[PDB]
């Protein structure tokens, strides 16, 4: 419905960075995305037992969580950097290349990630942006259309 | 060592790195000053030069190093951020040393002179740093990414 | 439609949120984005800035025109509460405009459907009313002996 | 010299230094009266803008404009492209006026004492001052 | 509601204004920047000194001219003193119209000039003066009064 | 019992900008004042039927009640100005005669006036001053002794 | 009787009442009063001002020195806070009368009941015994060698 | 030259800058510092006053009492009369001194500098310096 | 009379000599001070120093004169912390007065002597004082302990 | 179990320092202490009748007891100067000497001083340190070994 | 001549101007730029110490062992065989640099200066003056 | 063993209490007490202070010289603060002592032993693990190259 553009990048470069925040602000709202994202597809849980994914207040689950939001920061920090922004997402690609995840995952985790983002921000967000961006960011992740 | 790197210690160090934040443009900070260290470390051991083979450290300004410099940068970011959930810190922490475990080459002496650049570096930039603070928490962080070499 | 003290401390609070960095990444491309709705909506104005080199969009004098321009834009913001000193500079930046031959009170115009246009995309819950109204005034006093 | 530490430490310190609305405006003018009380003669190219009252709205516009002028170099610090076509610009806008080349460093003198009042004992002299110094060269 | 000497712009003009009647000898200052005003006003289109015949102006620092320079003044101040009360102004300023409209010659280009020469002098009785809500607040009022006209 | 002598304007002129104020303490202040007068005299009121009178509440009631408190304003600062004040009481009385106001109706609201200002100013006023200054200011608008 | 430290904080705020505007209207008819209450219970003092113009008590030349009396008094009352500084200047104040021959003790009393009279009319809720321990203490040290 | 909307604001601006009790004394020490850090020599003429120690009480009563005479021809700015007959006398105070005319130019450059920190960027240095400067005429 | 040595008086004093004990080595000023009081006192009226023989002022510094200085300071101390309770202090001065009485030579005019000597002094240490409020405080002590001379 | 040394003498003076404070604390920290001492001993109220020791109110006490606590500071502030104390304790040890105090109350007293001073400091003192420096101060006093 | 009120005067409002933590450092920092603004030639001196930038910590380290070196004298006021002894240590540390002595004197002029805006119109200059003066004449 | 930023703050509190008046007493009686203990636990220690006159304890030379020790733990204590300033000091305070041959690192760990035994002993409620932790760090840096 709108591309990952220039304007919508730097839209959602701002509205990351006022969500995202920091210490147990940012531990909550890496534990917010993989709960909403865990709520739509239960079944992508059984990928993070590794991580004890069974319990998303488990340390080690919290660090990965982290983890993947400190990913995700890297990727929109340089959506307006296109050859630095492949070059992440063709690590990324190359560390989810191999586990079976299917669309339907990631279609969820962007839902995760949309749905807790507006209630960070609330109304000071724009939907479309986001969507297009996080759609951006995925597809060098899944390395699929 | 419950006065290592202790609660108000870790606090200080938090508050004083989110200032480095303040502004939007994170990355181009992120990618300038991840980048001078590392290039530091490789000036001083020369052969750190030779393990950054695959992240093009060859051309630091390329967008191959500039993604590291990022992945680094985070990476400290992750572990000043779980400063306050020393279970989650360790368990990130542990993580990372894994990562460095399996790459050969990286050794213990790397991590020491990293510790040492990254004192001096952090002044350079914060104009508000407790040496002393950042220390202890730097030296915890950096140990327990290097035991697992 | 006048430019209320509301809709100046508006702006304000508005302005430090497209002004962030202190670096020219970001006021480099609202600005551009600014331009190239300008030379979509009045294409004969691109060829005001040969001497920039537009030709050369990248090009380093190019993006230095379109930081002296956000800038100048910053400029405007911080003078909204010294209307003495904004009533002063508002003429400075007139004459600049006018040893410019070709600039119209159009064009200007189309600056101001420009960041209409552009802004409500780079910041949500951004009062595109309080800034049209101020925007305007500024633009009146600007133009006054452009066409 | 201004490397990378450097250059970001002085963007940071011009942050809070400058300030916003009329903060600036107030920093403007003890930086132009400091100046102007050290070395009188400043006052004489300053002609067109009432330099002979800084406190005059016409004064204020032109300290303004400068204050924004030290912002834009500031702000490029990092993009030598952009810094050297920005300092010529600026240069061009100096060049057919009167000004001794020691103006300049008259300026920068001024410039780091009220920021060193501003900022305080964190003030990084050694950065600024290195870094701002080239800005000056390019217009001086 | 309503950005035309809005809430905010009639609240910094009623503050800036009352700035100048902070000491006592009120009369004084009301009859030198009065006579100022209309002194000016006359200085720049003649026709004025006689629209003022019956009040002296001729003897701008006479008793008779001081008495209206006081008047005007006040019209002035009761405007000012009346917009947090929109209804209650327009009946003022209404009135203030009608005994305008029976003076043959005072005419809509005297209060556009008269606008101008307020807006030059106020600053400079006043250290603290927004142009831009003075500006909307005295076009309101000087619109109203000459609306009849 | 008391001229409005050199003092007496003083301290009328004094405690005159004190009770006066501004905004809507001014109209609230011009109110009572006309309250205070048709409580006494409540036949003047009938004087007052084109602006209003019959409503005190009246915008344009208001709007007359503040322009007589100007008009006293401009005799009160100038107590001390003569020539001036006889200049101001003379447009007065040229404004007032005609019009047929009894003595006792200046007398109402001269007690009016003593009233609202003793109760806006507490203990801080003198009655007999003020009483002799406002008699002062009335002689010149009645034109009688 | 001594000029306690609540006294001199009194007449603070009085004197916020009787000292308003910077103009001279006020503190011209004030001290004017003062005067001809002085003049009217000790005559003969009233020779002691012809070089000041008494014989012509519209002159400016003799307005001027009513307002140097007035700007005397707020000097002093300015300093009731700074009670070195007003010991000091309270010496200045007795030299500049003891060279003027005629000035008395006695004349210090009366200028002493003159305020007295017209303060208590200028202003309300005046607190006159305050104002008569101070100025009794201040005209003390004033007229300690006049006589 | 000080037309009728200058004399008011300074008479204005005067109020504020001046203050009370000991914000006054405060004010004149500032000034006087700022003088004869600037001109050592005007400390000789002040040696009655101990020039030598502008924190002791005999120079603290002259500064205020200098402040307080400021005072009085600020507020005769409107009456002429009075403030020829002031200025003349004033005069007379300063005339038998070994006072240079320029010592008084030297005290109305450090009363505006003063005066424009206490009333910052509002302060109407056109205004001061036509109004004062008249002062300044009469008794230099 | 309540508006000598009155409440807020009083409550001056107090705060401005409190002043002199923020830091602990009080007995080195209270010795310093109290020796150069009676030191000046003797120098004026010679006769004292006969008065201070049993004491030895002959040896200001020694430790006999040394425990004088304190005493008196002490003295002093005692009235201005009891200006509070006004039947205390008349208590504590009475006892003072007792105490000066049976000692010959010890006349009025040593007392008034002292109290200028004091009201010289204090300012010299003390870098805020209210002359007039001293004074008047003063006056009352000095006065009720030389009551019996 | 502790002499009064160096090191005690200046702890000591600290301490009291912190605990004598001034004004109506004083008075109130003057009466503690005689209250105190007639609780442990109160037969020794009977010494204190010329100066109304049967009302610790009465103003009369309260300056006895500041004037005690006068002396008492006087040798604590002079603990490291022998000199000077052997000069101050015979002057008090005179304005004792005749008067029937048996060491019972010396001991009293000093109980109660170290008890009011322990309430004034809470924890923030050293009850042996207090112990041998009002020892060898009484000591003084008493002219006794 | 600093007799005991004197001394006794200097060590209390040496107590409230001096600080504690930071409030030195910030001291110390404006002291020293206030001198080396009005005399450049005293940064050669101070080579070893970073004298060319007064904002290094190698600056602020020194100029902290000033303001304790100060802080010793003014403490030894009242005990002359202690200040002897103190003033003779530290004029060994000065005695062999190129230090012309009336460099301690424009020391002193700035001291004055800078403590007079902390302590301002309650400063005891007479007592200052004497009091530091025989501290300066001890090292000079 | 790290010295925390709570024990720096807590000994900014306690410093407060030994540290008190602007005289000499307090401050020359509590470090020749804390070096009388250096000198009976190690003896030869006693040798390196015979340029400051140990053999006249009283002399003046020798307490300014525990004066200097005061003041110099005093300015290292008011740096605690300013951690850079600090670094830098200590290396200065390590190049006074290296240039004094005889000066060990046994004799700074002595001197700790020394203030841990007498601190407490001038102070109550004092907090003697948080200082030994903030100390060590302090000596561990002067004694760097010493032995
Ligand atoms: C927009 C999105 C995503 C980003 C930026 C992202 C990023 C990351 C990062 C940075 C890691 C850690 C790399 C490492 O240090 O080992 C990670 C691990 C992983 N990710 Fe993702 N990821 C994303 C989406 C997903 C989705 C949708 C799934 C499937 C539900 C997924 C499954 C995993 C798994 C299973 C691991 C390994 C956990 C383990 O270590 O046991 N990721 N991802
Ligand atoms: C404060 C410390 C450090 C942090 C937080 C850190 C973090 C990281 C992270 C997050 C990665 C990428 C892991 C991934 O593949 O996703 C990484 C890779 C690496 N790090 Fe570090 N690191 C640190 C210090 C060092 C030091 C001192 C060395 C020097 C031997 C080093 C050598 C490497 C190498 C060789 C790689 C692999 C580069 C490649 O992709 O080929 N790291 N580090
Ligand atoms: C809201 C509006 C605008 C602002 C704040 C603005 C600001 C500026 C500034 C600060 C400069 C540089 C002056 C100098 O230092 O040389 C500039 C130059 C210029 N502007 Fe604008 N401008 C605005 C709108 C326009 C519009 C609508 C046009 C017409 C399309 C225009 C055309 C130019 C041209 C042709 C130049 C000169 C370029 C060159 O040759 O260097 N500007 N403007
Ligand atoms: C902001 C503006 C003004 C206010 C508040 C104002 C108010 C007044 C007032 C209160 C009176 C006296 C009414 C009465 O009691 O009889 C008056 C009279 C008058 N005004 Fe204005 N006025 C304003 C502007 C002007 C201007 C611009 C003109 C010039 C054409 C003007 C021309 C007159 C004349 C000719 C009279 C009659 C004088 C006479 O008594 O013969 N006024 N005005
Ligand atoms: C001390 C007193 C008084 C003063 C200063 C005074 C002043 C004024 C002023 C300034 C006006 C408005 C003139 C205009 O602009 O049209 C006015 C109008 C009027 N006054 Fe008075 N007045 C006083 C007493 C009275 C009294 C006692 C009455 C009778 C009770 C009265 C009856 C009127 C009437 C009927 C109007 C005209 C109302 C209308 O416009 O319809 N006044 N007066
Ligand atoms: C503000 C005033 C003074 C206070 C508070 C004061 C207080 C004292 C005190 C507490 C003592 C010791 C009493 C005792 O315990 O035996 C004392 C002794 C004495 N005082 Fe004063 N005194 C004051 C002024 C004077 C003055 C002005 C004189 C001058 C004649 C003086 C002469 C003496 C003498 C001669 C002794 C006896 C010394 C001795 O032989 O021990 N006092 N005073
Ligand atoms: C350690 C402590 C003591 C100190 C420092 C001390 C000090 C004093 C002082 C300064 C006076 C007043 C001398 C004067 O100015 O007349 C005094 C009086 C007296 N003391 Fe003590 N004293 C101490 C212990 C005691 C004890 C234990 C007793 C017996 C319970 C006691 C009984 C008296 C009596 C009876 C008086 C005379 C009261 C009067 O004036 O009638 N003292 N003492």
């Amino acid at each position: 419905k709108k591309q990952c553009g220039v304007l919508e990048g730097l839209k959602v470069k701002s509205e990351w960075g006022r969500a995202y925040g920091s210490g147990h602000d940012r531990e909550a709202f890496s534990q917010a995305i993989w709960r909403a994202t865990f709520a739509q597809v239960p079944e992508s849980r059984s990928l993070f037992k590794r991580v004890h994914g069974d319990d998303t207040s488990h340390p080690a689950f919290i660090a990965h969580a982290d983890r993947v939001l400190g990913g995700l920061d890297i990727a929109i920090s340089t959506l307006d950097q296109p050859a630095t922004l492949k070059e992440e997402l063709d690590h990324l690609q190359v560390q989810h290349e191999g586990r079976k995840i299917p669309d339907n995952y990631f279609d969820a985790f962007k839902t995760a990630i949309l749905h807790v983002v507006a209630a960070q921000l609330g109304r000071c967000y724009d939907r479309e942006a986001w969507d297009a961006c996080i759609d951006h960011i995925e597809d060098g992740i899944k390395g699929h259309h | 060592h419950e006065h290592c790197c202790s609660e108000e210690d870790h606090r200080i160090v938090q508050k004083q790195w989110d200032i480095l934040w303040r502004d939007t443009e994170s990355s181009k900070i992120k990618i300038g000053f991840g980048r001078l260290l590392l290039t530091k470390l490789a000036k001083d051991i020369p052969e750190v030069n030779d393990l950054f083979k695959r992240v093009d450290i060859e051309h630091a300004e390329g967008p191959k190093f500039s993604a590291h410099a990022l992945r680094i940068l985070n990476g400290l970011d992750l572990a000043i951020n779980l400063l306050d959930d020393p279970p989650a810190l360790d368990a990130a922490l542990d993580h990372l040393a894994h990562q460095h475990e399996v790459r050969e080459g990286v050794q213990k002496a790397h991590f020491k002179k990293f510790g040492e650049i990254l004192a001096t570096g952090l002044p350079q930039v914060l104009d508000d740093y407790d040496a002393l603070a950042w220390k202890s928490c730097l030296k915890g962080i950096l140990t327990k990414i290097s035991s697992r070499l | 439609d006048c430019c209320s003290y509301e809709d100046r401390r508006e702006i304000r609070h508005i302005w430090d949120d497209v002004w962030s960095s202190s670096f020219t990444d970001r006021r480099v491309a609202i600005v551009r984005a600014v331009f190239d709705d300008l030379f979509k909506h009045y294409p004969t104005s691109k060829a005001l800035f040969e001497r920039v080199k537009i030709d050369e969009p990248e090009s380093g004098e190019f993006k230095s025109h379109l930081v002296r321009v956000a800038n100048g834009l910053k400029l405007l913001i911080n003078l909204l509460d010294d209307t003495l000193v904004l009533q002063s500079h508002l003429g400075h930046l007139a004459d600049q405009h006018i040893q410019r031959k070709g600039v119209t009170k159009e064009y200007f115009r189309g600056i101001g459907e420009a960041f209409a246009r552009v802004l409500p995309q780079v910041l949500s819950c951004f009062n595109v009313d309080a800034w049209n109204r101020c925007f305007h005034r500024l633009v009146a006093r600007i133009a006054k002996d452009l066409p | 010299e201004c490397l990378v530490t450097e250059s970001l430490k002085v963007k940071l310190q011009w942050a809070s230094a400058f300030g916003h609305a009329h903060e600036r405006v107030a920093f403007g003018l003890e930086l132009w009266r400091d100046i102007i009380d050290d070395h009188p003669e400043i006052k004489a190219p300053f002609s067109r803008v009432r330099g002979d009252n800084i406190y005059s709205p016409e004064f204020g516009a032109h300290s303004q404009r400068v204050l924004s002028g030290l912002d834009i170099t500031i702000s490029m610090l990092d993009t030598p492209d952009m810094l050297a076509a920005q300092l010529a610009h600026l240069k061009v806008q100096h060049v057919e006026r009167n000004l001794k080349p020691e103006f300049f460093d008259i300026f920068l003198k001024h410039l780091l004492h009220v920021l060193g009042d501003r900022l305080g004992t964190h003030f990084d002299f050694g950065a600024w001052h290195d870094c701002v110094d080239q800005i000056i060269d390019g217009i001086k």
